[PDB]
């Protein structure tokens, strides 16, 4: 009879970090409850990030365009720290068109109908000319964990950065006493997430709690052509559809093909779905030919 | 290559990087593809593993297993200076060796730098294992004490 | 390993057919000390 | 992003029969620790028992 | 007129009792078609040789459709009342030409398609001897035994097709 | 010539400059090398000459020389080291006069200095130049001693003469151990510069003379207005009370973009100025390599811990987490130059044309029509970057093999493969290519490509010249004509190249009007024989080699990260293989929640006895202390009083010191960008051996609220249970070395 | 395997023990010999090593097999001579 | 196992872009603009016969129709409601 976490409060105390809140728990549960799910959470959340960048009259990421005042390289890694939302799609390509002396801020993008920036004031460069302007693709995908640019781009117009699929930053538990409930000896797990706001608190909770219940569920609570016709598992009908032109190995049916078969009527409607729930195996009447019976693993030997 | 630690070893096994041992055996992989029956001429190997194909790494890890190799810290002044290991593959590109070892071949890690030498024929994979390893030179042979000290 | 020509593309065959031998022959630098001594007024030799 | 890679236990190398060594493969970088960490304090921490 | 055209046709080594005009042509579509490899307009690219003189030329195509795609050979009938309607359905009426492009590659790419021309010089003449005599009746000897197809080979350089059907 | 050429070309003392930092150029320039002709050799002498003199304080730095075979003989010369009107050394020293310390500098030589008596440095005066104390340590002829007050006859200038520029960057550097110092004085030298570089918390103020007094920097030569920045160039217009009447004058500078150094690292310049901004003679304006803002940043300063962590920092080793990488904070750009020439042999000449034998479609996918690679093509280990074919050779001439040798009007023919392949091992992006041309050879399309793109950026960049410089001489005439018939209405109906004939009679606005007049003729006849010039340097040929046609150059840039095998070290001789990137997760992290970076090893303290590194520890945790809690007075929405407030008690903060700032004379606005630049952490200047004492590091780290003694309880991210005895983190300021794994494997 | 200390053990030399393993390797690999002790997918020098410290290898046994599986041979050509 | 699950049971394109947005010139696009056209989708709406049969295009504008009707994405006679398909809807 232990008692069990129920979430109690979740203060979002800026738009940022929250403190989401654990009680009751029996003493020793604090820490390990608290230390694995920190591990979760920082180990793989779905994050939202940033993939591919392909800037119009730029060849290589190492150039430079004409007008403005930060290399190609700078924005790969201002883009790179976008932080964004999407909704119900794999990956989705925005579009960033922009012209005119200033900043280009993140809320240039021509937003879809389900991509959402969470940080409209986050800058990517500074144009800095009356007729100077950038006129970008950005590719925002879901993912896990680190993918690098060295493990993963055909033409010579993208330019690839690395992808941090990762919406939380700093995840710090501070057990602590309970009060009553009528009993002392309980515990109070109380975690404060740094999250970028790609990801809501309780969701991370929730997804962390599915994914660590899921790894313990560990411990929780041709020889068919070989064989004759009538050794198959079906009736003795769909044996003898086949046996009816003088055929006593399934090699012989793998032999001929399936539309010599269906030219003969003495297959029959049943006999036809009898041979497809044979063939979804693919053991047999697979389109083959052989020399006459033997392959050369079936030697004489 | 250059060395590093790596303390989850035990002291007759050192670690070896894919890129090396790939490329160290290249003839014992050829010999062993050319065994299995997955290609013909010795070119078609040299192909497969000039592209490094996903079948090859299991090759490595099948002429890796019980064959020693030579490593030799470079100013080698004492015999404790060459000792022959077992490789155990490495995601890297730097050599993993056992750190008790280390007080035997001087070598810190400051920067330092290994060679590796691998014993082609039979007799001499037998003298790396039987004369050579890293268990068999636990005492110092100037005087009585053990050179396997915890440094 | 390292010199014997004729040594070592009998090793090549030998591991890429499985059998761990070596033919050991001659260091052909040995025979280029030879020639070096030998075009000096020195008479060096393998006897037998 | 969901589905990792879930293991199962491959053997039971046993010692007699209050003794054991139970290994488990594969996991996902960094979760050998959490569940070694997670089994350990349950066990080692609170079962229940007579004594 | 490099007259080194006149020097590398006449061999002769595979290459004799076969059409000597068809295996120019051939040779001349297929310098064509790589001439269109690296070209843009995907259409069809025609050679057209000449026998007098031994020098030719290469056009392309405009390969009259009723449809859209492959665009630098779509022509359509609309656009054939221009051509006062001259221009019928499906048709391959060529309207365009191009010039040259040199390479030691396209030459050499060149003498493998004359190889394989020449060659086809060595696969024409046993294409003609099966039925040169009715239906015979005609000896061979397996050379290579190939999945479910037995080569043979003849005299005069002869090559057979065994049918395990 | 052969003999200056000789002498320029090879010799034993004209040698390839070391140029990967800036402190490396600005360290080898200043070389006093005792090797070479007339002097020394290295194999056979000695023991004295390897051995520092008496005579050395002052002159030549005594703790910054190669270790190895030549110790003491590649010294290096300190930093107020002259040298005489003969040859000799000579170092400035304060007139002593009997009883007050005058501010006059005197130069004394090597043989000058043994008459007369010097007191040390660092000897307490009061106000005056009275010595306080009656017993001051100074040295005589060669030898310290104790002499009485006033019997002294000079004091040392500063307390960081007797050091080199590679060795006074280093803080703290009077609790090191000597051999220690060396190692990272050396080490210092031998950075490699990182992909956006920070600054150093812990520096010693020396910082802007090594960046400013190098050349990676584009500093202003005269003050005014910036007008228009870019990643290109940057336009100054230069203020009124500085500037020549005639030539009328705004400045541009042509930065240095991505080009190749001698290390294969990565000379960029980055613009560091706004537009609108105001900067005075003397001033940076463009970043270097390795700079930030003027500043020197060699390395990246981390969060680093001391304790050993289950075997990992075994000897020297180094553990990294993965936050380090993900941050993209060491990744390096290298870039690699690779020539391919086409010579001229027997058979005929060769050909770069990609029409090759015995290739596909999937080697020629990534070539262009010429055989040169695309600029921009990022390519594998392995591929081909330019097709380059031989005579084979016809030797045995078959049905087809001799055949159409005769019907091609090109003589090469099957030709043998010896195209330029990318070595093997090495990825990148093909950034420039260049093509050289012997003069009389047929240039192929490609080179008349690149010849149509530089004659259009020249042509474009000239006439951006004359743009740019006849705006600044019609904003001149706009300001003359302010006054004295000022038109008001009249002055834009005409066009702008007759501002001239205006009414005004005989003063010195039309004799000013004259001058600008000349300038302008000037400017128009100049462009017309400088762009003549300019079509005809690019037009021309290039003498070369004998029997070369053209020399293709094709620069790779590979971006290099890290990865277990890299050497890494601190600024005091803490060396290291990175052993282990470990995840975020299993860094020990203490009771606020941040991971730390970097787990050292702690036994490398006691017998290297390198205690600096341990006070350059705990004085950074103070400075990112400071620099937390203006993050934090500046994330909440604060105005600029408690800003105000706060950061000028973080610039009071101490003894009798040199700095003395006030920000009451900053005017509201530079308060909230000096604090949008110290939000990152708080820099701190410690000169070399005036330096902040034990005392000053524990009061500021009592004005952030970090622990007294610097040691924060971590916990574990294994076990998620408390280490026991708490432990020392701090922030390191630690260096990549080019010293790299996938170089030696 | 890690260490070789029985195989010192019987035979004392800890030079004739690579002789003999080193003819019993070549035995079992080109020669086609099947091994004595059953492998664990073990490379010939291990499952030599492994034979010598059963004791059912050294060089006596050697040589006693080989001079009677050498008349063994010449046997059989006599009696298909004769 | 147990007990650790039993405590985490309370948890677990060318058509919708304007004609001057064509990669072709200017003429092009104001050929069919003269027609009061702003989007492609209403080109696509009209039939190229009802096009012909207007001396507002020209014979060269016919040939970057035909160019632009070559990749398949306009001009292929379709018939719209007005403007909007069902992916095309208004949120």
């Amino acid at each position: 009879e232990f008692l069990k976490p129920r979430l109690v409060d979740i203060e979002q105390v800026s738009s940022t970090h929250a403190k989401v809140t654990l009680e009751p728990l029996e003493r020793g549960f604090g820490h390990t409850l608290g230390n694995a799910l920190r591990r979760i959470l920082l180990s793989s959340m779905p994050g939202c990030a940033v993939t591919e960048v392909e800037i119009d009259g730029v060849l290589h990421e190492y150039s430079t365009k004409e007008g403005v005042q930060e290399d190609i390289l700078e924005i790969l890694l201002n883009l790179k720290g976008l932080a964004v939302r999407v909704q119900g799609k794999d990956e989705v390509i925005l579009t960033l068109n922009k012209s005119g002396i200033g900043p280009v801020t993140a809320a240039d993008i021509t937003h879809d109908g389900d991509v959402e920036i969470v940080k409209p004031q986050h800058v990517i460069c500074h144009l800095t000319d009356e007729n100077a302007s950038i006129s970008m693709r950005i590719k925002v995908q879901r993912g896990r964990g680190y993918v690098p640019a060295s493990t993963r781009e055909r033409p010579i117009g993208r330019l690839l950065v690395d992808a941090c699929y990762s919406p939380v930053e700093r995840i710090a538990y501070n057990v602590e006493a309970a009060r009553v409930e009528q009993r002392t000896d309980l515990d109070k797990l109380v975690i404060e997430m740094e999250t970028n706001g790609t990801i809501d608190p309780e969701e991370a909770i929730r997804r962390a709690a599915t994914i660590l219940a899921e790894q313990l569920e560990a411990f929780v609570d041709d020889p068919i052509l070989l064989r004759p016709v009538d050794d198959l598992e079906l009736t003795v009908r769909s044996a003898n559809c086949l046996k009816a032109e003088a055929i006593h190995y399934i090699g012989d049916l793998v032999q001929r093909t399936e539309v010599e078969l269906l030219k003969t009527p003495n297959l029959g409607k049943k006999s036809l779905t009898e041979i497809k729930d044979v063939l979804a195996s693919r053991g047999l009447s697979l389109g083959m030919r052989l020399e006459n019976w033997p392959p050369a693993s079936i030697a004489d030997e | 290559s250059v060395i590093t630690v790596g303390p989850y070893l035990r002291l007759h096994q050192c670690g070896l990087p894919k890129k090396m041992a790939l490329e160290l055996f290249k003839p014992f992989i050829y010999g062993k593809l050319e065994l299995r029956g997955l290609a013909t001429t010795i070119k078609a190997a040299k192909k497969m593993v000039e592209r490094e194909e996903a079948v090859v790494w299991d090759i490595l890890d099948e002429v890796i297993r019980e064959h020693p190799v030579l490593l030799n810290r470079a100013p080698t002044l004492h015999r404790l200076g060459i000792q022959a290991f077992e490789p155990v593959l490495i995601e890297g590109k730097a050599i993993q060796l056992h750190p008790l070892v280390c007080a035997a071949y001087n070598a810190d890690f400051d920067g330092d730098q290994m060679a590796v030498h691998v014993p082609l024929t039979l007799e001499a994979q037998l003298e790396a294992r039987a004369l050579m390893m890293s268990t068999n030179n636990i005492l110092s042979p100037a005087n009585g004490e053990p050179i396997i000290v915890p440094s | 390993k390292s010199d014997d020509v004729n040594g070592r593309t009998k090793m090549y065959k030998n591991i890429v057919d499985g059998n761990h031998q070596m033919e050991p022959g001659m260091p052909e630098s040995f025979n280029v000390l030879l020639k070096e001594i030998r075009s000096l007024g020195i008479n060096i030799e393998l006897e037998d | 992003v969901t589905e990792f890679l879930k293991p199962r236990l491959v053997d039971i190398e046993q010692v007699s029969s209050t003794h054991a060594k139970v290994t488990l493969e594969p996991l996902e970088r960094g979760f050998g620790h959490t569940l070694g960490n997670a089994l350990r304090r349950i066990l080692l921490s609170s079962m229940p028992g007579c004594a | 007129m490099n007259k080194e055209i006149l020097a590398v046709v006449e061999a002769v080594s595979n290459e004799k009792a076969l059409p000597r005009e068809k295996i120019f042509e051939a040779l001349e579509s297929a310098l064509a078609t790589a001439t269109k490899k690296k070209y843009e307009q995907e259409i069809d690219v025609r050679v057209q040789i000449d026998r007098k003189s031994g020098d030719f030329d290469t056009f392309r195509r405009w390969l009259v459709v009723d449809e859209v795609t492959q665009p630098t050979k779509e022509i359509t009938l609309e656009a054939a009342r221009y051509e006062d309607e001259s221009l019928n359905l499906g048709d391959y009426v060529e309207d365009q030409i191009e010039s040259v492009t040199f390479d030691r590659i396209t030459t050499q790419t060149a003498k493998q398609v004359i190889v394989q021309k020449v060659r086809e010089a060595e696969r024409a003449m046993v294409v003609d001897q099966f039925r040169e005599h009715e239906g015979e009746i005609i000896t061979g000897v397996v050379k290579k035994v190939n999945r479910d197809n037995i080569s043979l080979d003849l005299g005069n350089n002869a090559e057979a097709v065994i049918l395990r059907e | 010539s052969a003999a200056v050429k000789e002498f320029f070309g090879s010799s034993q003392l004209s040698q390839f400059m070391d140029q990967n930092n800036p402190l490396s150029e600005i360290t080898h320039k200043r070389r006093i090398s005792a090797l070479g002709p007339g002097g020394l050799t290295r194999e056979r002498a000695g023991f004295e000459v390897r051995d520092v003199h008496p005579t050395h304080y002052g002159r030549v730095c005594p703790i910054e020389t190669p270790e190895g075979p030549n110790i003491g003989l590649i010294n290096s010369l300190s930093v107020y080291a002259q040298t005489n009107e003969y040859g000799f050394l000579e170092t400035p020293y304060r007139k002593v006069t009997d009883g007050v310390v005058t501010d006059e500098i005197h130069y004394l030589s090597a043989i000058e200095e043994g008459n007369y008596v010097i007191a040390q440095a660092n000897s307490n005066l009061d106000e005056e130049g009275h010595f306080v104390e009656d017993l001051v340590t100074c040295r005589s002829k060669g030898e310290s001693s104790l002499f009485s007050r006033d019997q002294v006859d000079y004091m040392d200038v500063s307390t960081q003469q007797v050091v080199s520029v590679g060795a006074s960057l280093i803080p703290f550097l009077e609790h090191d151990d000597a051999n220690r110092a060396l190692m990272g004085a050396n080490m210092q030298r031998q950075a490699v510069p990182t992909l956006r570089a920070d600054k150093p918390l812990v520096g010693t103020g020396m910082e802007r003379a090594v960046a400013v007094d190098s050349g990676v920097t584009a500093v202003a030569k005269r003050g005014g207005v910036v007008q228009y920045v870019d990643a290109s160039r940057i336009v100054i217009k230069v203020n009124e009370d500085e500037m020549y009447p005639g030539e009328a004058g705004i400045d541009i500078y042509n930065l240095t973009k991505y080009t190749r150094s001698n290390q294969n690292t990565c000379i960029n310049q980055m613009p560091c100025v706004s537009l609108g901004e105001p900067v005075e003679r003397g001033d940076v304006l463009a970043d270097g390599p390795s700079t930030d803002l003027g500043e020197l940043a060699l390395g990246q300063n981390m969060r680093v811990a001391f304790m050993p962590w289950n075997g990992y920092n075994f000897e020297d080793s180094i553990l990294v987490s993965e936050r380090v990488v993900q941050e993209d904070r060491f990744t390096t750009i290298h870039i690699q130059e690779l020539a391919c020439v086409s010579r001229d042999t027997k058979l005929g000449p060769e050909e770069i044309t990609a029409d090759i034998p015995n290739v596909g479609e999937a080697a020629l996918s990534k070539l262009d029509e010429s055989g040169i690679v695309y600029i921009g093509a990022e390519v594998t280990g392995g591929d081909i970057l330019v097709g380059k074919v031989t005579p084979k050779g016809e030797t045995q001439l078959t049905p087809e093999e001799k055949l159409l040798r005769a019907i091609f009007g090109e003589k090469a023919s099957d030709v043998k493969d010896s195209s330029l392949r990318v070595p093997n091992g090495v990825s990148g992006t093909v950034i420039d290519v260049q093509v050289f041309t012997r003069d009389g050879v047929e240039k192929d399309k490609r080179a008349l490509e690149i010849e149509e793109m530089q004659l259009k950026q020249a042509k474009k960049d000239l006439s951006e010249e004359l743009q740019i410089l006849e705006a600044g001489l019609f904003s001149r005439i706009r300001a003359v004509l302010v006054a004295g018939g000022v038109e008001a209405e009249k002055l834009d109906k005409l066009p702008r190249d007759r501002w001239l004939e205006l009414g005004l009679t005989d003063e010195e606005k039309q004799n000013q009007l004259e001058q600008l007049a000349e300038q302008y003729d000037e400017l128009k006849h100049e462009f017309e024989k400088k762009l003549e010039a300019k079509r005809r340097k690019i037009t021309q040929g290039d003498d070369l080699a004998p029997g070369v046609l053209k020399i293709v150059k094709v620069y790779l840039a590979v971006k290099r990260r890290i990865q277990p095998g890299d050497k890494m070290a601190g600024r005091h001789g803490n060396k290291g293989v990175i052993s282990k990137i470990n995840p975020i997760e299993d860094m020990p992290y203490d009771e606020n929640g941040t991971p730390v970076d970097i787990v050292l090893n702690p036994l490398g303290v006691p017998s290297r006895m390198n205690i600096g590194q341990i006070l350059e520890t705990h004085l950074g945790m103070a400075a990112k202390g400071i620099g937390d809690k203006i993050n934090a007075m500046l994330k909440q929405q604060q105005e600029v009083a408690k800003l105000r407030e706060f950061i000028q008690r973080a610039y009071d903060l101490g003894a009798d010191v040199r700095q003395k700032v006030d920000l009451s004379t900053f005017s509201d606005e530079e308060v909230m960008r000096l604090a949008e630049n110290l939000r990152k952490g708080m820099p701190i200047a410690t000169p070399v051996f005036d330096g902040a004492k034990e005392a000053e590091i524990k009061e500021l780290l009592k004005l952030g609220d970090l622990p007294t003694s610097g040691q924060i309880r971590l916990y574990d991210g294994r076990t998620g249970e408390q280490f026991e005895r708490p432990v020392t983190v701090g922030y390191m300021y630690m260096l990549k070395l080019n010293h790299l794994v996938d170089d030696k494997m | 395997r890690v260490t070789v200390q029985d195989a010192v053990e019987k035979i004392g030399n800890r030079f004739d023990l690579v002789l003999v393993a080193a003819r019993r390797a070549r035995q079992m690999q080109v020669g086609g010999k099947d091994p004595l002790v059953p492998e664990e997918n073990d490379k010939t020098t291990v499952i030599a090593l492994r034979e010598i410290e059963e004791g059912l290898i050294n060089n006596q046994i050697l040589d006693v097999r080989e001079r009677q599986e050498q008349q063994e041979q010449e046997a059989a050509e006599l009696q298909a001579v004769t």
